């Protein structure tokens, strides 16, 4: 009865969310030219939820059957690229907003720095750098048993000894590294583009470029709200049980399903907005 | 009065002129076409994609084989390009950038290029100095070059923006002849095949014949109502097609010089910038504004095929002088090549 | 457009000559370098090969791995490091120029040479006959063998003529089958199709001494052929 | 294939390179398209044999600007107009001292009305819809005397205001600016200078400035 | 001036005497020419994948 109508729904969001993002990955490689600094960026952000939406069926079964009959074989990559999605995609979320924020307030050196040489140094830079998270996590990667259930996850591979502060830290690190210094350095880098963008002379007038400027500033605070709403109550959830102790509450499991719900939308959310909210394929679209 | 009575006296000669022409016209080509058969379908799918310039392409020249041609753009390079094998031979730097005309000399050896700078620039491709260097660096017109085709080695013929073409002479740098009597400004040029005489266009909707040898305009024609920027002769020399800006091609011949035909659509209003014949006239091929380029059969005044593929407007195209293929340059720095 | 060698010598077998040539009146940058041999009593062989740029190196079987080439286009000149060097390399090393486009003739200049003495598969190029007898005014047609086709699916035949004088370089005549080069007068019409390449001068004359060498580039190593000489 | 074609390929990919590495300099390289009407200042305002166009190589702030004057293009403009779609801004240095005299050697039209025809050719042209343009109104030095006597009645019988200097100067600022058929996606900037002024490299950095912070909107996706 | 209208008048009458023949005559020779080598064209009829060495 209860569990019918979620697993249609989230079959029905995964179905929409592939053939979106598969749509955006097909013109952006045979349609629309990828030279721009953004091109690249948009690419990636398509790639990442093209592999992360492989694992909802995982989620799907897990959520059903309580466990999976998986093994080591692949639990290992479905955690690891978890893990690649989340840095690569906040990485780029952040470098995404410099290049713009270098673009705006740095006008006269951003045809130095928006080169899509270096474009492609940074976004090799930060492959790597979500590469190294996402090795860590299939070196250490495993499962086992819970002697309630006797059912199985893939987790953080740290059995009972002293790696809890360790683990402790790691968390702590990956929070912060998450959602303060990308999460501030987008919010400074928006805020000091808009108030540069108060100053000048073709986008503070009062017929059509006021409109020009609020809708860019809308564009940017709906991006920066649909990350963030979206990605924030993980962070919340997880932190909560982190510092802590929090078993499998009957409020506890119901929060974490709403929760991985909201973060796979936002990824199937991500190819349709960012192919009919940033005007280049609209332009070449027509 | 003189001046009115003058005034008078050519108006009366040139309506004799007119009405001499109108006598001379006892049939129509439309009705003498009208019982052969058609050409089908010019289905000319694209097949080389000279890719490699970075700015906006207005000229190009084949030689007088196929596999060599030359462009001009914007960037201040003047590529040369293996065709087959979609290789670029001497990338030249230019000067001036902004260029609207090259040619490739009949011999192979030299290269023109002009525009905006009103100088013709002469290069050496072949040079025991292993480059591309300039050898004449031909100055005396007043407005800029718009198309610089060669005669041979040693004489070459320039449409400039003085109103005037000029015949020069490249070991000396002085113009040979000056071709006087185009009121508005001239942006067309073209040789006949047997190197005897020559054509130009003008923005008075008229376009000349003149003579190398002596320098003057044997015959006129006006039957355009826009800027002429288009002139090819047929290949037996005795025709020859006008592109302008009024969404027409019109041809004409060298011997009676009447509208023979003219090719406009209803669904095209925008203009020509480059017109080019087959090795056999009977394909007519129109650059347009449209952001393709048209072919025409020259005698039925009828659309054979869409050569579409440009992303922006065309602006230059040639034909093989073996009939291989057709190069068409065009504004999205692409030199798209069509068999 | 003259090449000038450096370098050379006398050195004891197994040592090394820092070998070196030093361009100068044209553009070094645009062109691939060479370096060929030619032993005191025996013909040429191809040694190295340096591309514009250095962007490709190729040697000879007998010296891969043995020689160095380099060269330095902002300094205009070009290098040979020869390591361990042995009896077999005693020859006069030749510095040639060439660009590969349509229509280019490679191997149109040679350098004045240098001497280097030590003490003590491939398409094969064979000239059959040699130091022919020859008038002055008569017509003489040469002509060499190769072990293969020299005509790919592009059409043109590859096949490149050398006249060297006595105690000159050799001089470029025929770079490619039936096409003569610039500054040679228009009486040699090298011809041949297929397997058979000849050379035939119209009239003979008193400068058009020496002996003729046949060479193909269509594979690596850039072999040469024997020796025709003319005797009066 | 043939070792002929591969250092052919070879050379093909090496000057490719170099046009590459040649063309991503030009993006650097900023355009200005300088035009106006005839001894309208414009002999003074580059100073902060082709017989066409000159080509004037200025930097400031490390920004490479480049001027195009085609005063020595005497031809009929319409047909190398559209050579100049990449330019990032049109400058226009006009006098204001050039309102009275009709042409100080005969009697049939203004250089104000002439100046006024010429930029709103230059304005309203379908190659320059988004090309901002640098009006400049110089020589104001010999404008201050010239307005004292003569007021503003000889160029325009409609004027009907105060004789003074910033108001003359306001109502060619209204005139200049009207000239604009489309405010949207448009934006006229005019800078009052002198012959012997200052602050135009500035007024000109502002102005490139603000045209490329429009372009790094615009292939960023948001304008 | 009245130096250029004399040109001009000059030039008209020079290209008013010229022999002008019929027009039909030039249509029928166009289209003589234009069937006498219309099988020495590729781009009427596209030559097999033997020859066009654009491929
Ligand atoms: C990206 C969103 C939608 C999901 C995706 N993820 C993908 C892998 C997953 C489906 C899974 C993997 C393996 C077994 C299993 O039962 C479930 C399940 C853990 C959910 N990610 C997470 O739950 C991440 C989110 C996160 C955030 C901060 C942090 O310190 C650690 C973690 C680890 N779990």
């Amino acid at each position: 009865a209860i569990p019918v109508i979620i697993t249609a729904v989230y079959s029905v969001v995964f179905v929409v969310g592939l053939v979106g993002n598969s749509l955006v990955m097909f013109v952006i490689i045979r349609y629309t030219k990828m030279k721009t600094a953004t091109n690249i960026y948009i690419f990636n952000l398509a790639l990442a939820d093209a592999l992360v939406t492989t694992t909802m069926p995982f989620q799907s079964t897990v959520y059903l059957m309580n466990s999976w009959p998986f093994g080591d074989v692949l639990c290992k990559i479905v955690i690891s690229i978890d893990y690649y999605n989340m840095f690569t995609s906040i990485f780029t979320l952040t470098m995404m907003s410099v290049d713009r924020y270098i673009a705006v307030c740095h006008p006269v050196k951003a045809l130095d720095f928006r080169t899509p040489l270096k474009a492609k140094i940074i976004n090799i830079c930060i492959w790597l750098l979500s590469s190294s998270v996402g090795i860590s996590a299939i070196v250490l990667g495993g499962t086992k048993v819970r002697e309630d259930v006797d059912v199985i996850e893939c987790s953080l591979q740290f059995p009972d000894d002293d790696y809890s502060w360790w683990d402790l830290f790691m968390k702590i690190c990956v929070f912060i590294f998450a959602f303060v210094i990308p999460v501030l350095i987008i919010i400074v880098c928006y805020t000091l583009m808009i108030l540069r963008l108060k100053s000048v002379r073709l986008l503070s007038g009062s017929r059509e470029k006021d409109r020009n400027l609020r809708r860019i500033t809308r564009l940017v605070l709906v991006v920066v709200a649909v990350f963030v709403v979206c990605w924030t109550p993980i962070h919340i959830f997880i932190l909560v049980e982190a510092l802590g102790s929090t078993s499998h509450s009957t409020a506890a499991l119901s929060s974490y399903y709403f929760c991985i719900a909201l973060g796979y939308t936002n990824s199937s959310l991500n190819p349709i907005l960012y192919a009919f909210l940033d005007e280049n394929f609209k332009r070449c679209f027509r | 009065s003189e001046l009115d009575q003058l005034r008078q006296e050519a108006e009366q000669l040139k309506n004799q002129i007119r009405d001499a022409r109108k006598a001379c016209a006892d049939a129509t080509l439309s009705q003498i076409t009208n019982n052969i058969d058609p050409v089908g379908r010019i289905q000319m799918r694209t097949r080389r994609t000279l890719r490699g310039h970075l700015a906006k392409i207005y000229a190009m020249h084949w030689g007088t084989d196929s596999r060599l041609l030359v462009s001009a753009s914007q960037d201040g390079k003047l590529i040369i390009w293996d065709s087959y094998t979609t290789n670029k031979v001497h990338a030249i730097p230019l000067r001036s950038s902004w260029v609207m005309t090259c040619a490739y000399a009949p011999s192979g050896n030299y290269v023109a290029c002009g525009g905006l700078d009103n100088i013709c620039s002469i290069y050496n491709l072949k040079t025991r100095e292993g480059n591309v260097r300039v050898s004449r660096e031909l100055a005396g017109h007043t407005g800029y070059l718009s198309c610089c085709r060669f005669l041979d080695d040693n004489q070459i013929v320039t449409s400039s923006g003085d109103t005037t073409c000029a015949l020069w002479d490249i070991e000396t740098g002085q113009q040979t002849t000056t071709f006087t009597g185009h009121t508005g400004d001239v942006m067309s040029l073209s040789l006949a095949p047997d190197t005897r005489l020559f054509v130009s266009g003008a923005c008075d909707a008229s376009a000349k014949l003149w003579d190398v040898r002596e320098g003057m305009c044997r015959q006129t024609f006006t039957g355009h109502e826009s800027d002429i920027n288009a002139i090819c002769f047929f290949p037996n020399g005795n025709a020859f097609a006008t592109g302008s800006d009024d969404a027409t091609c019109r041809l004409f011949d060298l011997r009676a010089d009447q509208e023979l035909m003219t090719y406009s659509h209803d669904n095209i209003i925008c203009g020509i910038t480059s017109v080019s014949f087959s090795k056999s006239g009977r394909l007519l091929l129109a650059g347009y504004d449209d952001f393709n380029c048209n072919v025409w059969d020259a005698l039925k005044a009828d659309r054979a095929g869409v050569l579409a593929g440009h992303d922006n407007r065309v602006s230059c195209l040639g034909v093989t002088d073996d009939g291989m293929a057709v190069a068409t340059g065009s504004w999205d720095s692409f030199l798209k090549i069509w068999n | 457009v003259q090449l000038v060698e450096s370098g050379g010598g006398l050195v004891q077998p197994g040592g090394s000559r820092k070998l070196s040539c030093s361009a100068s009146g044209f553009a070094f940058s645009s062109f691939g370098m060479h370096w060929v041999r030619q032993a005191p009593e025996k013909g040429l062989e191809w040694v190295a090969y340096i591309s514009s740029g250095s962007g490709t190196i190729y040697y000879a079987d007998t010296v891969k791995g043995r020689f160095t080439i380099s060269r330095d286009d902002p300094k205009n000149t070009l290098f040979l490091q020869m390591t361990s060097l042995r009896s077999e390399d005693t020859a006069m090393y030749y510095c040639v120029r060439s660009i590969y486009y349509y229509g280019s003739s490679p191997f149109d200049f040679w350098g004045q040479g240098t001497t280097l003495t030590v003490s003590s598969s491939d398409i094969v190029m064979t000239q059959a006959t040699s130091s022919v007898p020859v008038t002055p005014g008569e017509s003489v047609s040469i002509s060499c063998r190769s072990s293969k086709s020299l005509l790919h699916s592009n059409g043109n035949t590859y096949l490149y003529w050398f006249l060297q004088r006595p105690g000159q370089s050799p001089q470029l005549l025929i770079y490619r089958m039936s096409n003569l080069a610039s500054g040679v007068p228009d009486r040699f019409s090298g011809s041949g199709s297929g397997t058979a390449f000849t050379l035939t001068i119209s009239r003979l004359e008193a400068e058009d001494v020496g002996v003729y060498y046949c060479m193909q580039h269509l594979e690596y190593p850039l072999t040469f052929g024997a020796g025709t000489k003319l005797e009066l | 294939l043939s070792a002929e074609d591969k250092a052919a390929v070879e050379r093909s990919k090496m000057i490719d390179r170099n046009l590459r590495e040649d063309g991503e300099k030009a993006a650097r390289e900023v355009k200005l398209l300088l035009l106006g009407a005839g001894e309208s200042g414009k002999s003074t305002i580059v100073k902060q044999k082709t017989t066409g166009i000159v080509e004037t190589h200025f930097t400031f702030k490390d920004l490479h600007f480049k001027m195009f004057d085609v005063g020595g293009q005497r031809s009929e403009r319409k047909k190398w107009i559209h050579c100049f779609e990449g330019v990032t801004a049109i400058i226009f240095c006009v006098a204001l001292s050039d309102y009275d005299l009709v042409l100080a050697e005969d009697e049939e039209m203004n250089r104000m009305h002439e100046s006024m025809k010429l930029f709103d050719s230059i304005c309203n042209n379908k190659w320059f819809t988004d090309t901002s343009i640098i009006l400049f109104l110089n020589k104001k030095d010999l404008f201050e005397e010239k307005i004292k006597k003569s007021p503003l009645t000889i160029c325009y019988p409609e004027y009907a205001g105060s004789n003074t200097y910033e108001e003359a100067a306001a109502y060619i600022q209204c005139q200049f600016e009207d000239l604009n058929k489309r405010k949207d996606t448009k934006e006229i900037y005019t800078h009052f200078t002198c012959a012997t002024d200052t602050k135009n490299v500035q007024f000109v950095f502002d102005a490139v400035t603000d045209v490329i912070i429009k372009n790094n909107l615009k292939d960023c996706g948001l304008f | 001036s009245i130096a250029q209208a004399r040109k001009l008048v000059e030039q008209l009458k020079m290209e008013a005497n010229i022999d002008r023949i019929k027009v039909s005559k030039a249509a029928a020779d166009l289209m003589a020419y234009c069937e006498a080598h219309a099988k020495e064209d590729p781009l009427l009829t596209p030559v097999p994948a033997s020859e066009n060495p654009f491929r």
